[PDB]
């Protein structure tokens, strides 16, 4: 489609809306021009969702509890408030870890204060203090507690900070109050920021006066990899084969100690910019630790990232870098040789959260595929600035896309594959469009790194080329 | 590394030696992990009666609940009406979760909107969100009805749904006669099933309260059927099938079976099937109203009795042999239709299956959980099968319900070793299956973690999970199954006896050790 | 010893130390058993390619066949006719076995008589056995039809069924008008399916050969349906259901679904349901005759074509998506009835399930066996699911059938790694699943012993059995299932994907070892 | 029911038959009089079955291959002839054993020569010789082969004895020809006899000149226990606790060597008289070994049997006998205390093969139950002689009962329980009569000995008292 055709598509779709919604949505839909560097000339983002339009977004609790805190394996995270939020988010996100669940690790469990009417009317702080004692009795090997606030907590004027200070002192335990109530912000995004600030304020400084950790010149942290299906492990392996020492993973398979040790590293390696840029900036400000963005999706990006990381160290790491690249060359070349001819020329539309809608484009291109539309639930304009150079001219961009818009865009564009989430999957399959989940990896992965690219390629092919797709039309019409 | 011909996903990739070594180095270098001997010691302690006693003294902490919140149930109820959009007044994060939770169980689209109240609404309330949200929803998604419930923010702030909807109509945001039934659905009261009751009663009120003067009980010669919170397609289907076979005129009020099972034929259908507005308007003219899940339809019952003047029968959920018999006999009485030969034969086929499978079922011990009516029906059928339902857990159950179940247990010798637990969760249940080990669990996917825990103690302590309930996320298409009626009983019996026999085969598969009992014929 | 409140059956009684010691003493004292190292050495050798080569060179020995003998199929065919007694002329030992074999699969009575020929009949033949046998059977069990087949003794002695039955009528042992259709059913030709074909063709001849003069093709506006050897009740039921939903007039010729599923209501019903004599007599007036399992209905086909002058269509068994589509389109063409919305929607629901489950099915490798039509339909549907049917075994298959299956394999990239085997048995299959290990077996209960063997090599080599076929003796009520049509495809799909997910859960249940991938949601 | 009532029941039932059948069947049906000791005054047995009447009987191959030979675990048994017989009988009978199946033990496998037309026309002896070589190659740890003839073998004039001699000499292997074709005799019974004679002629004399076996005064063999569900093991244990040494089990869990060692024992203990009296007589005649009948069904019979057996040995065994009886006293007493009140007064009808229809009566009586009818498929008059004193006055006896008869008898008598086989089970369940399989033990057992009695009691109770039996009548009919 031409720029003019895509502009026309946008206007046609926007016709359904009442005027206020129409005027708003027009600002969140754009035709890419990779020549633009300031996305604030092209698209608005990180604003409220319009009521009644079926946004795909979540809330700040999802961004804090679901995304940042929940993966930390040896802490207990309390979903503080009524029963729903913790139950719907129990083990929905595949933030993988090694541990003994219910004993030393707690990630897939749902701990909650299960607010009842009396808790709303009189406050939950007394219940929270009692709950903490019960956690300590029944889960003695927990290494810290977080309190993930749900909507009612701030609305009723509870003081979880006081409870966390008093109980944390009483028990000589890190207890972290997190004001991630879902009424705050507009999406998962503010939850990330809130969560980062809570790590800063209650965990990260614990070892500021401790000189016992033996650092090396090659110490790094992986910042913003939540280890979906093992993604952080298939990243870590490469960094360490390159000669680095990965002191911490934030927060996939993460432990409280490795978070506390992170101020000792030489370089912070940021994968998810959106979720963790906050604490990365803090660590630069406070500890002098530099940070850099990288991308481990597909061989082209992974090779570029390894080289750019290695360049921050000495010749010995740059030599190991080239050894790693040489080792994996035949492996990813074999993946491309098998799958690229099966996928060449195929067109994909994506819709994901705050990173992947741009970050995975290179991996598609390594299989000869074309990303013809992309967009984000909750990205900010700094994300869009990074996107416009990664997407082709005249491709479609959508911020906080409505259900209606996504369906109508897909009907016109007729992509060969869609990559989005669980609420989207079954819609598009019924339309006869191959769909891959690009949050959960459709229960597959990892997709990061060289080993992840093999699985990514296998997966795109198994679904795009599946025999089921030729069968939706009954042969009698 | 990968071999292109045999690519490994996370399992078993991370068992490769290089990944294993890397993970050991991570642990040793940076995780400051408790020693394995201490982990084992603590695990062992969590399997003990001493731990169970501390566990059951909890007052403030809930761990691994077996319930969800009200608006989830309101959304399901709403989905069962023709061209109806579920709309939850309040916070949008809730709607992302409700949709996803049902998407994962049904493997289907689940349509629901929010009006995206934010912190700013704490000052003034959510009235403008309701006005724009209703207008936007109607224009964009073209429902014929919008069924409104609430999230907990809206309840805490105290938004008056009735007034806000009235003002939306007064100011022209939606037409005066466009149906906007509503219910307050606070997540901190009851559970998801309560939300269903509240939503249904709101819809019932909307269509009938003001129009009662022309209504005559029995004048439409039908029976209304209210299914409650129901997540097996086969359950809506079997009820309609049985009533149709009997020649009984009926109206199923809230019927999502079409919208939760659309064909993959190249188009997405946002809406399909459902109870019509005409059916809801005409419902007071029925002979009577039957509640399939009465233990979460208490508000609905008061409205149907108080306003429609229907003499709602005292019937249990139609699960198992006796209660399906009772349901059919009562429907026969009300409708004047005899129970037909087809259903009599189906009953006899179930009894045949019972006689064929009784020797393997006899004395088998089960832990089980779920919503109150499902649980009590499962208990009843297990007693009919000569099984012992020893740990009966209903997190969202109440004292009156527990008394009813204790009375059912009393009417059978197979109830002698059974206890009913209300307000307890799956962490409580975990202790019970260690300290008083049953043969099997019957429950939802969250039970898999209990099975996992039991195997870790040892194979001889493992309690296998049999998946019946909601949500079931780790198997495919079990939502097509049936648990009601003779068909449901046949399905449950078959699943139970074969789970028994599968486990026995596993235990007797060991060459020259236990395979003396690895019989071809069982 | 026993503890009265937890009595132990053989498993686990014989694991008590006193029994273990006793069994060790028996072995050591008196069994002169090969040393365990030698047993282990030989076992290992039996898993090798070298052993496989020797195994595949067999010419005289058969081990663990996957077929039975002709009269078994004649008996099942006969059971499908109204008030009909199966009667096997020859040796009574055979009838005890045929009855028990079916009793164990259906968990139902199976009525069949012998005429109890003994050694003495070798001099003189079995004529008197037939005379008294027919008179006795008619008097005692009051059938309206007796359908006669043979055991191998009667075939070797050369008894002329036709003459013996004619002489029985001539001499007054049974009335001239009483129907006694017959077929020769030698166990040393073909298999049980051949017996079905022979029996059916004999019944068809009996009611039609001599009365063709008044017949006009299409004059009754029906389609005849011949099911062949079929041991899933769901398969008779689904075909009738689909034809009824389409408004197609039909006659299902041999229909045992009622007699194999009588209710337990306080009486025994020796006969129930079945194809009527009137339906067989009128069958030449149909528009056409459709054979559901053509690869064992070749003699029937020649009779229907040559005598009834029906243009029997070239249709595969209606299994999987494509072949169900083809069946329905051909039935539409013949009958003039359009395919109804209900069936179009059911099709689309199957396709939806395929889209929902494809990622777990993709590339999964299967060994499978059974009768020729069942096997080819299973292969076809596996290809439609993006699975690889790598070892396809049909003991009773023929060269022409193999060519047809090889052509189906060629039409799909999912057939690339597949081989079809005819004349080979489950001891051959055992070697294949060691040397070229698949993910699962799909087969009958005899497969359990192969699974046992594979586990003994090691857990990583174990090939789980998925039970689909005949006989299934070690699970209950699987004979109620469906494999034909969209309903059968939905059932098979569900069974396959959940078998995959059950195994994955087992492999990922290990605490802190493999449970990183023990996902709640799949 | 009175004697006259039972007599008129028999007459009423027989009215359905044509004259020839009626006259025959009258002879096979009797009203017990326990005063009779010559059953040949009372009932005819071991005659041909009447054509067309649905006998429950099997054939001589069942009695040889299925019953006597099949259980022998370290031999390979060939079902010689067409495919049916070996397939229907594969693993149908629960003759338990310890072994490595397919390697050193072969019981649940089906080996067959799968006769085709050419084999019928030209004979199977060449195929048999080739089959033997193939067995030797593929199953090298087999310790002997039997050839179980199916109907066609003798009819076509094959010479399996020559093949067995020639191949046995060539291979230095015991190969046993068994002429158990199903045309021979009238039932399973002649199969037993044929099988016993084949053991005598081809196996039993192997060690006649071998004096190396370390014999003791306490050596016995269990003759005629096929270890159904482990029945022989739960017998053996008691015999050995009593100080005896069980050199052999014929043939449940039996090995070829223990059969060859049997002529070295001091006493043959015969459980199944019908199937193995023949070889017991031969062993007394040839080797001077005495034999005695015993009964291990229920505590009363088991105690009587242990005492009677011990009395054949010295004071040390008699003393151990009383120790055994004292040991198990509290165990069976507890079983009686629990189950007898659940079963007292309940009436049972039995129909089984050649032993159990009399042998289990005592066990039922140990639970307060009454056997009101019994009968056998293939018993001889010597079995009936042993039955009439075990059954009550005016009870019903039936030899080779027809299906019609059994149904009609049950309709009049209205037993509380029926114990019979698989072809009977589902008929009686539909009639609302609790049914227990008394061949296969309904996949339960053992039933022999003290440990077996506990399981027997549990089983009769679980079925007779099951809640399902109250549910056959719909409440609207
Ligand atoms: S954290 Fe973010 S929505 Fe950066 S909230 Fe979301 S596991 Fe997405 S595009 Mo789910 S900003 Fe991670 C994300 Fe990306 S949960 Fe995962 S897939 S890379
Ligand atoms: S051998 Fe006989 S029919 Fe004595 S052929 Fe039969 S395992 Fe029966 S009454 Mo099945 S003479 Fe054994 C018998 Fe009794 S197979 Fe078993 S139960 S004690
Ligand atoms: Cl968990
Ligand atoms: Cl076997
Ligand atoms: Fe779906
Ligand atoms: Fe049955």
């Amino acid at each position: 489609m031409s720029r003019e055709e895509v502009e026309s598509l946008i206007q046609e779709v926007l016709e359904v809306y009442p005027e206020k919604a129409r005027k708003d949505r027009n600002k969140h839909l754009a035709v890419n021009d990779p020549a633009v560097t300031q996305s604030k000339k092209c698209i608005i983002s990180n604003k409220k969702s319009q009521p009644g339009l079926m946004t795909i977004r979540g809330c700040a609790y999802a961004g804090s509890k679901g995304v940042v805190w929940g993966p930390i394996k040896d802490m207990i995270h309390i979903s503080h408030g009524p029963v729903g939020c913790g139950q719907y988010s129990r083990a929905g996100r595949r933030n993988y870890y090694i541990g003994t669940t219910g004993v030393n690790a707690f990630v897939t469990m749902n701990f909650t204060s299960d607010f009842q009417e009396k808790d709303i009317v009189f406050g939950g702080d007394k219940k929270l203090a009692k709950l903490i004692d019960e956690v300590e009795t029944l889960f003695p090997l927990n290494k810290g507690i977080s309190v993930q606030s749900e909507c009612p907590i701030g609305l009723i004027g509870d003081d979880i900070e006081s409870v966390s200070k008093v109980k944390g002192a009483e028990l000589s335990k890190t207890i972290v109050p997190v004001r991630c109530e879902g009424f705050r912000g507009v999406s998962q995004s503010l939850g990330h920021h809130i969560a980062n600030d809570a790590v800063r304020d209650w965990v990260l400084g614990k070892r500021d006066e401790d000189t016992t950790f033996a650092s090396t010149p090659y110490d790094v942290a992986i910042i913003g990899d939540y280890n979906i299906g093992g993604d952080a492990w298939s990243s870590r392996i490469l960094l360490e084969e390159m000669g680095l020492r990965c002191v911490a993973q934030w927060s996939g398979d993460g432990s409280i100690s490795e978070i506390e040790l992170t101020p000792k590293v030489k370089l912070n390696l940021v994968h998810c910019y959106r979720s963790m840029n906050y604490i990365s900036r803090h660590m630069e400000e406070k500890y002098g630790i530099p940070w850099m963005e990288y991308n481990f999706f597909g061989p082209t990006k992974t090779i570029e990232s390894l080289r750019a990381i290695a360049a921050k160290f000495d010749e010995s790491i740059q030599k190991k870098c080239e050894e790693v690249i040489a080792k994996y060359k035949p492996e990813w070349e074999a993946v491309v040789a098998k799958y690229r001819p099966r996928l060449e020329g195929k067109r994909v539309m994506l819709y994901i959260g705050g990173l992947r809608p741009r970050h995975v484009i290179g991996a598609y291109e390594d299989l000869g595929m074309e990303v013809v539309g992309t967009g984000y639930e909750f990205a900010h304009n700094d994300d869009y600035d990074r996107t416009m150079k990664e997407m082709g001219d005249s491709t479609l961009l959508y911020d906080d896309v409505t259900g209606y818009e996504f369906e109508e865009f897909v009907k016109r564009i007729k992509p060969d594959l869609i990559g989005s989430g669980i609420k989207e999957k079954f819609i598009f399959q019924k339309m006869g469009i191959p769909f891959r989940q690009m949050h959960s990896w459709d229960y597959s992965g990892p997709y990061h790194g060289f080993d992840g690219f093999a699985i990514f390629a296998r997966d795109m092919d198994m679904t795009l080329n599946n025999p089921c797709w030729k069968k939706l039309q009954a042969p009698w019409e | 590394s990968q071999q292109v011909d045999k690519i490994k996903a996370s399992y078993p990739l991370f068992l490769d030696q290089d990944y294993k070594d890397m993970l050991a180095k991570k642990r040793d270098g940076f995780e400051e992990k408790y020693p394995q001997d201490k982990i084992d010691e603590v695990f062992q302690w969590t399997t003990t009666k001493e731990y169970q006693e501390l566990n059951f003294q909890r007052e403030a902490l809930t761990v691994n609940p077996a319930k969800a919140c009200q608006p989830l149930g309101a959304v399901l109820c709403a989905l069962g009406f023709e061209k109806t959009m579920p709309y939850v007044h309040g916070s949008q994060g809730c709607v992302a979760y409700f949709r996803s939770y049902f998407n994962r169980h049904f493997r289907e689209p689940v349509s629901c909107v929010s009006d995206s109240m934010t912190e700013d609404a704490a000052v003034f309330g959510g009235q403008q969100n309701m006005k724009d949200g209703l207008q936007n929803c109607k224009a964009t998604y073209k429902p014929d009805m919008i069924a409104v419930s609430t999230t907990c923010m809206a309840e805490v702030i105290g938004d008056d749904l009735n007034a806000f909807i009235n003002n939306s109509k007064k100011e022209g945001f939606i037409p005066d006669e466009f149906p906007v039934p509503f219910a307050h659905t606070p997540s901190f009261v009851g559970s998801h099933v309560t939300g269903w009751d509240n939503m249904f009663e709101g819809i019932a009120r909307y269509f009938t309260l003001k129009s009662m003067d022309d209504k005559v009980v029995g004048s439409n010669k039908k029976i209304n059927i209210v299914p409650g919170f129901e997540t097996y397609l086969g359950n809506f289907r079997v009820i309609k099938r049985m009533l149709s076979e009997m020649g009984v005129g009926y109206s199923l009020l809230s019927d999502p079976e079409e919208v939760l099972d659309t064909p993959a034929d190249g188009q997405f259908r946002m809406y399909a099937g459902g109870t019509t507005q005409e059916e809801m308007k005409d419902a007071p003219n029925a002979l009577n109203t039957v509640l399939l899940q009465p233990w979460h339809l208490e508000k609905t019952k008061k409205f149907v009795e108080g306003t429609w003047k229907h003499e709602v029968p005292k019937l249990n959920i139609p699960m198992g042999l006796d209660w399906t018999d009772e349901f059919l006999m009562k429907v026969s009485e009300i409708s004047g239709q005899p129970i037909p030969a087809s259903l009599t034969k189906e009953r006899g086929r179930l009894v045949d299956m019972m006689t064929d499978s009784h020797t393997w079922l006899h004395g088998k011990r089960f832990a089980l959980w779920g919503d109150p009516d499902f649980v009590m029906g499962l208990v009843k059928f297990l007693l009919e099968l000569g099984c012992e339902p020893v740990h009966i857990l209903c997190h969202n159950g109440n004292k009156r319900w527990k008394k009813a179940v204790d009375a059912i247990l009393a009417a059978s010798p197979y109830g002698k070793n059974a206890t009913v637990y209300i307000g307890k969760d799956l962490w409580h249940l975990r202790s019970l299956v260690f300290t008083d080990k049953p043969d099997f669990m019957i429950g939802n996917s969250y039970g898999k973690f209990i099975q996992r825990d039991t195997l870790h103690k040892g194979k001889e302590f493992e309690v296998p999970l049999i998946r019946i309930g909601f949500p079931i996320f780790d198997r495919h298409h079990l939502h097509r199954s049936t648990t009601l009626g003779y068909e449901g009983a046949m399905q449950i019996l078959t699943t139970l006896v074969n789970s028994i026999l599968e486990r026995l085969d596993e235990e007797t598969r060991g060459m020259q050790a236990t395979d003396y009992n690895h019989d071809l014929v069982r």
